[PDB]
């Protein structure tokens, strides 16, 4: 977390449903 | 490395792991 752009960083290294579930309740 | 599992969450992969631990309207 806090380290690129959202999708971007969930792409290259990886999200789980946290990380995710920090960028999924807001758009 | 904790129970987790980082997604390579790319483009529609992410914005569809979004909708499922969110669940907008939006998408």
């Amino acid at each position: 977390a806090a380290a690129t752009n959202p999708a971007r960083y969930c792409c290259l290294s990886g999200c789980t449903q946290q990380d995710l579930l920090t960028l999924c309740p807001y758009g | 490395p904790t129970p987790e599992m980082r997604e390579k969450l790319c483009g529609h992969h992410f914005v569809r792991a979004l909708v499922r631990v969110c669940g907008g309207p939006k998408w």
